[PDB]
């Protein structure tokens, strides 16, 4: 969010009036990062808020077999992530601007994965549609190979095999990361955006000096709301440019999230 | 007021910062709509791709054409947009009963062809997984394997 | 006394028509919900406009005074209305000090150069205000301590007077055979019109932290939710200057107290150089007889700065201190000294008989009195070559048309003003092309911490709160810059200490409501605010801090999101705040050979709501 | 093209059925635009297509 | 792609000395030209490869 005042005029008075005959420019803005405030909690409540209860695993944790600790939470830590999670955490205020905080702490957001995955390991997909339904996990594998044509009696006669292959290829996972590149350029895209919207305050843009106090400190009035009706265009035009991305980029990532959702 | 109270040479003055004022608004309006129509559109290829895939079809896509399991759906014109009125079907009322993942009968392993083996406490069926209705184990529903 | 007004003074602020248009209107407005002042008599306050209320179903208000002196010598305005009608009038008046068979108008005795004639149980009301010499009236006569209601004013007058006022008064009719006075601000509201184009009700806008709000949406219905509608900013206190300490005072003391001074003819000159110079030794220095400054005044020799500042000293006479100054002639300005026509510098002169005036002849201060043109601004001239008047050749030799250039003053102590031996100091700046030098003092200011406040350290100007920083500068910087290029820390010239600089502590200010058709309770959050700098239930949240809500250890379903994982509701009323509920808790009795399978089952219809088109413009 | 004591505009007058307030020379509509003024002479309220 | 001082100054110093009152603008345009440029070649890749 940008503090349209703060930016353009910044702390002087004698600005204030000045910007107010420019029109509702300053309303526009926060009406469009608004919009896009608004849109970016729905996003994830639509990828992660798909399940009605929290479902929690049994105590003994034993499921014919296949282990599933490294996808779990770890009960001895104060976050309660999985091993893997804290591999995956582990990769990745200015003159009127500010941060605003999300609705949902990463802590609510992990609870939401647990479920998934409480309700999965036990019900397979059932509580989606419906009440939850128990079936052995052993059982719910065997179903599964016959949705692509395999014969259910692959899995029965070999289940031990099938077991200790999939716990090591799970394994070889946090190898593969001990990748999230495309987090982390959404968090460059930001903070580039934000460092340019700085620096633009920096400009004289054809006006004697760049700084509303000096100009007045060393000039008449009568030209010196010329030589701040420069600078207030300019930085004006900074922050048309600054809101209009923001939009663009925002339809990408809920592109994004509408995809990480279906 | 700026062709009655300036010359000439000093209304041009006026008159180009009007424009350039007006011209940018104008220009802002315009550049926001192409900004909202690509997610208008968006939004009609999905009303255009669930017209086709619940509405003249049946979907298994999970929570694609409502919740539970697609049966059907009726389309409703609205102002601007559509409607969709989805039918599904959810179980409901369930027990719980005891399992086996294959019978041992002469040696041999029998699965079933289409169901679960189920025990009531002293008997063993067949049922279907989606609705509870019991069959007699028998050589009709089952085949041997191993 | 002072009473409670509760939504009175709203008067139609202009013509055009408007239908149902909930407009928003600027003006001057009795505000609601304020302190008016009760009478039942003295002179009052104008200031900017008046409200003037009352209630009686006869008429004991008499007519009102206005003006500038409530007196004669200037005109004023004057209302009066009898069993006829209003009678506007605009003269120069002699009031009676108590204005006031069945005969009247003991109210003036004059009524010179008139610029204005015109003639022609029960609440009355008034609205006075005085805008680009217009004195307009609202009024309204409504029939039934004031009641409780909203009715909007209609212009009744518009007078082009000019007039000018300041203080007015008040006529009674008295016995012999109530009222109310508000004044008007500078407020905003959002007036509702109804079909027939008259306000039928308003919301005051900068008043209640909800109302705060009706403005922002331009309605007087708000649906329930969280509403940004202003921000919090922390104001910095007291300006604190801060700068170095002197170094070295450039020593005056010396130039002017020279032991030996020298004569006018070969005068001493000493040039200052890069220093501190504090002239409050000289203009508060000894007792005195002149001190002209010519080109800047003497009290502003503190906040100027020059190149080099010259300083001449010698001796003369009394009564020739009337030449050491631009533009003047004399035995002694024309050939000893000569200041120029556009001198910048500052002229110092006294009496020092006792102290260079011994008896018997003291011969040793000589002064030029024959030369053969007149000198030059600045110039020195310390030859000794005889004089030559006559038109034969001198050949150095004393005598007839060949005189020594040199004489002497005396000086003995009984000698008359005029002719004692006075001493003369000149100063001159001259700013050559340096780009800094010698300036004046710098006037400290001490240093305070951890407040918000207006600081300058030596040219850097800002605002912010100082704290204690743990940076290491090199030893030889001043001060530091963030990324970005912004300053962030400095260090005091004085004490050599680093301080942080952080901006003062402003924030969003959003309206927690549950909707005007729930209650009219509220809370409000200070975005990223502490809970020490905001100026009862403060509750702190990571997004900043929520006052007016209590916070309860349950777990409810989201309502209002306020964030980071709290919620708000309107349900134990009051409000309160929360920690969101992600949903139940269900156990499944999972076990390594048990299933469940339904029994029945339900056709379930829902709908989905899809847009598809937009308008074509 | 009118003008009615200083309010300039183009338009097609008509017979308005709008009523006014016995102080208001004319009126904006909704986004405040004028649409209907009175005749100082002759005292009625014309609309402003 | 456009060089932002070929199409502004075209070969001109006076011109090219005052784009440097303007800030940072031509990093803008190079890097949202480039930025766009780089996925259209990833959008065939994913097609076709
Ligand atoms: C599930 O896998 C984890 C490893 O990913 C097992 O935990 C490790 O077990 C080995 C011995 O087999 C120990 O040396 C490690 O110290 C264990 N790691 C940790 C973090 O405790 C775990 O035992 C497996 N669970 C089951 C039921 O086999
Ligand atoms: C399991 O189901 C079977 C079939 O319904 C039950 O066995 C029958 O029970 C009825 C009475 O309910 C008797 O009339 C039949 O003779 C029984 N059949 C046989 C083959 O014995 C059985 O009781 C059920 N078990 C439990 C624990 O309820
Ligand atoms: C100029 O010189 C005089 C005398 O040389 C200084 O006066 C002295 O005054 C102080 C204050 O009363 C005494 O304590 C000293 O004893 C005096 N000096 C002597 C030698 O007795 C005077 O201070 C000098 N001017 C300045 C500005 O310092
Ligand atoms: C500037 O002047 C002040 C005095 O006005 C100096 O303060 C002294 O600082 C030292 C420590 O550095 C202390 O021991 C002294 O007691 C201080 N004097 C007083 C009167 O408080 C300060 O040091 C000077 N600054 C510089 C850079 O020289
Ligand atoms: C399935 O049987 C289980 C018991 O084997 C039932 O789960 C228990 O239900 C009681 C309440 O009736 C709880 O107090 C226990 O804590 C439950 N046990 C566990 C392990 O969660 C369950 O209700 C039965 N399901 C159905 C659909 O009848
Ligand atoms: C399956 O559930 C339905 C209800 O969802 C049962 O039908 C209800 O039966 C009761 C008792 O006879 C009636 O009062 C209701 O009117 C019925 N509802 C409807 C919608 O018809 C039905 O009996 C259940 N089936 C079984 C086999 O138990
Ligand atoms: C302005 O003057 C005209 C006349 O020039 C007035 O017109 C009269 O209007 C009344 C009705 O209000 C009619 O009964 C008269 O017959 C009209 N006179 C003529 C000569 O047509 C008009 O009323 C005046 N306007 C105002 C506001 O006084
Ligand atoms: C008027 O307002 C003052 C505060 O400005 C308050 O102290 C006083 O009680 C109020 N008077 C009434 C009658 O409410
Ligand atoms: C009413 O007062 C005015 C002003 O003093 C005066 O001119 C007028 O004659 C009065 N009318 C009567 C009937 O006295
Ligand atoms: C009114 O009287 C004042 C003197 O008291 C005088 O200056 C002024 O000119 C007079 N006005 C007229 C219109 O005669
Ligand atoms: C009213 O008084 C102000 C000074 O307070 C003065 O400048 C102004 O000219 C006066 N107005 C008139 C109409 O005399
Ligand atoms: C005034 O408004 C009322 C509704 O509040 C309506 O019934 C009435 O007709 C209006 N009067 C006129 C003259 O339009
Ligand atoms: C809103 O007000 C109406 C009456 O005007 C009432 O019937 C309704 O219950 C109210 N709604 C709520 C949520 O209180
Ligand atoms: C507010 O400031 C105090 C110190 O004055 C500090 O103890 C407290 O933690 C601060 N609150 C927040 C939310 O930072
Ligand atoms: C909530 O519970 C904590 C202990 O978990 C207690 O310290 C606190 O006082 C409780 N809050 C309220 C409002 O009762
Ligand atoms: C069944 O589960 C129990 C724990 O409840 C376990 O001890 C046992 O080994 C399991 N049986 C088989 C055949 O896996």
């Amino acid at each position: 969010s940008v503090d349209c005042t703060m930016y353009i005029c910044g702390d002087s008075t004698e600005c204030s009036n000045l910007l107010l005959q420019y029109g509702s420019f300053c309303t526009q803005l926060k009406r469009a990062l608004t919009g896009i405030a608004v849109e970016q909690d729905k996003n994830t409540q639509e990828v992660f808020a798909q399940v009605k209860q929290i479902y929690k695993t049994p105590p003994i944790k034993y499921f014919g077999g296949f282990n599933f600790s490294q996808i779990l939470p770890d009960p001895s830590k104060p976050s309660k992530r999985s091993p893997i999670e804290d591999l995956l955490f582990n990769k990745v205020k200015f003159n009127g601007l500010t941060v605003l905080p999300p609705l949902l702490t990463d802590e609510m957001i992990a609870q939401y994965t647990s479920a998934l995955l409480a309700g999965t390991i036990t019900s397979g997909w059932t509580f989606g549609a419906g009440p939850a339904l128990q079936i052995p996990f052993p059982m719910q594998m065997a179903y599964r190979f016959n949705g692509i044509g395999v014969t259910q009696n692959v899995l029965y006669e070999n289940q031990k095999l099938i077991a200790n292959q999939f716990n090591s290829a799970i394994g070889k996972i946090q190898d593969s990361l001990s990748a999230l590149g495309k987090l982390q350029d959404v968090v460059n895209h930001n903070a580039q955006a934000l460092n340019t919207l700085v620096k633009q305050l920096s400009s004289k843009f054809g006006a004697i000096s760049s700084v509303l106090n000096d100009i007045l400190s060393r000039l008449d009035p009568p030209e010196a709301e010329v030589q701040i009706d420069r600078l207030i265009t300019g930085r004006l035009q900074s922050l048309q440019t600054y809101v209009t991305q923001q939009l663009i980029r925002a339809a990408e990532i809920r592109a994004s999230a509408n995809l990480a959702a279906t | 007021d700026i062709l009655s109270r300036l010359d000439p040479p000093e209304a041009e003055v006026q008159i180009d910062r009007l424009i350039t004022g007006r011209l940018q608004s104008l220009q802002t309006y315009v550049t926001q709509q192409l900004i909202r129509a690509a997610e208008i559109r968006a939004s009609a290829n999905l009303a255009a791709t669930k017209m086709s895939e619940c509405v003249l079809g049946q979907s298994k896509r999970v929570d694609f054409c409502g919740k539970g399991y697609h049966l059907m759906s009726f389309p409703q014109s609205a102002p601007h947009g559509v409607v969709f009125l989805h039918v599904t079907y959810v179980p409901a009322q369930e027990k719980n009963f005891t399992t086996a993942p294959a019978i041992c009968h002469d040696g041999k392993a029998h699965f079933p062809r289409e169901g679960v083996f189920v025990s009531n406490g002293t008997h063993w069926f067949v049922t279907q997984r989606n609705f509870y209705e019991p069959q007699i184990i028998t050589t009709d529903n089952t085949f041997v394997s191993g | 006394s002072y009473t409670n007004s509760f939504t009175r003074g709203v008067y139609y602020p202009d013509k055009v028509f408007r239908s149902s248009v909930l407009h928003s209107t600027q003006d001057l407005f009795l505000p609601f919900f304020s302190n008016v002042t009760w009478f039942h008599n003295p002179v009052l306050p104008f200031n900017d406009g008046v409200y003037f209320a009352s209630t009686e179903k006869s008429n004991i208000i008499r007519g009102w005074i206005f003006g500038t002196t409530l007196d004669s010598k200037t005109q004023s305005l004057l209302i009066v209305n009898n069993a006829t009608n209003v009678v506007i009038k605009v003269c120069e008046f002699q009031f009676c000090n108590d204005p006031f068979m069945e005969s009247e108008f003991r109210v003036y005795s004059s009524a010179n150069n008139c610029t204005f004639e015109y003639v022609s149980k029960n609440l009355r009301e008034f609205v006075f205000k005085n805008i680009d010499g217009y004195f307009k009236i609202y009024s309204k006569h409504t029939p039934i301590d004031l009641p409780q209601g909203f009715s909007a004013l209609e212009p009744l007058v518009d007078l082009p007077i000019g007039i000018n006022i300041t203080r007015f008064q008040t006529l009674l009719a008295l016995h012999r055979s109530a009222y109310y006075v508000g004044y008007l601000q500078p407020r905003t509201f959002l007036l509702k019109y109804n079909e027939n184009g008259t306000i039928t009700d308003a919301v005051d806008c900068a008043l209640d932290p909800l109302s705060e709000t009706k403005c922002t949406l331009k309605s007087f219905t708000v649906e329930k939710g969280i509403y940004q509608t202003s921000n919090f900013r922390v104001q910095p206190t007291e300006s604190i200057v801060r700068f170095p300490n002197i170094t070295n005072l450039c020593p005056f003391d010396e130039v002017f107290n020279a032991t030996r001074f020298a004569s006018v003819y070969a005068w001493n000159r000493k040039r200052i150089s890069n220093c501190v110079a504090d002239y409050s030794v000289l203009y508060n220095f000894a007792p005195f007889f002149a001190f002209k400054c010519y080109g800047v005044s003497p009290t502003k020799l503190n906040d100027l700065c020059f190149t080099n500042v010259y300083a001449d000293s010698f001796v003369i006479r009394g009564n020739e201190v009337s030449q050491i100054a631009p533009g003047q002639t004399g035995n002694i300005a024309d050939y000893n000294y000569k200041l120029p026509d556009d001198f910048t510098g500052c002229v110092i002169a006294w009496n020092s008989n006792k102290l260079d005036s011994k008896v018997g002849g003291n011969y040793n201060y000589l002064y030029r009195l024959f030369r053969k043109s007149n000198l030059k601004p600045f110039e020195r001239d310390i030859s000794t070559e005889i004089y030559q008047a006559g038109n034969k050749p001198c050949n150095g030799v004393a005598g007839f048309n060949c005189y020594f250039p040199l004489r002497s003053y005396g000086f003995r102590p009984t000698y008359g003003v005029g002719h004692q031996p006075y001493r003369v100091v000149v100063l001159s700046f001259e700013l050559l092309h340096a780009p800094a030098t010698v300036c004046g003092p710098k006037k400290s200011t001490n240093l305070v911490k951890n407040k918000c406040v207006n600081f300058n350290f030596n040219g850097l100007t800002g605002t912010g709160v100082l704290t204690e920083s743990n940076k290491k500068f090199l030893p030889f910087q001043q001060f530091g810059r963030d990324i970005a290029d912004t300053t962030d820390a400095v260090r005091d010239p004085q004490t050599l200490e680093i301080l942080d600089i952080t901006p003062c502590s402003f924030g969003g200010v959003s309206v927690i409501t549950p909707g005007t058709n729930t209650s009219n309770q509220v809370a409000v959050l200070y975005q990223g605010v502490n809970c020490t700098e905001v100026p009862s239930n403060v509750f702190q949240t990571r997004a900043g801090c929520l006052i007016g809500a209590e916070y309860v250890n349950n777990s409810y379903e989201c309502d209002i999101p306020i964030g980071a994982g709290i919620c708000a509701s309107y349900q134990t009323q009051s409000i309160i705040a929360y920690t969101m509920s992600l949903g139940a808790e269900n156990s499944v009795a999972y076990s390594n050979n048990s299933i469940a399978i339904p029994t029945n089952f339900t056709i379930s219809v829902t709908t989905e709501i899809l847009p598809v088109s937009m308008t074509k413009t």
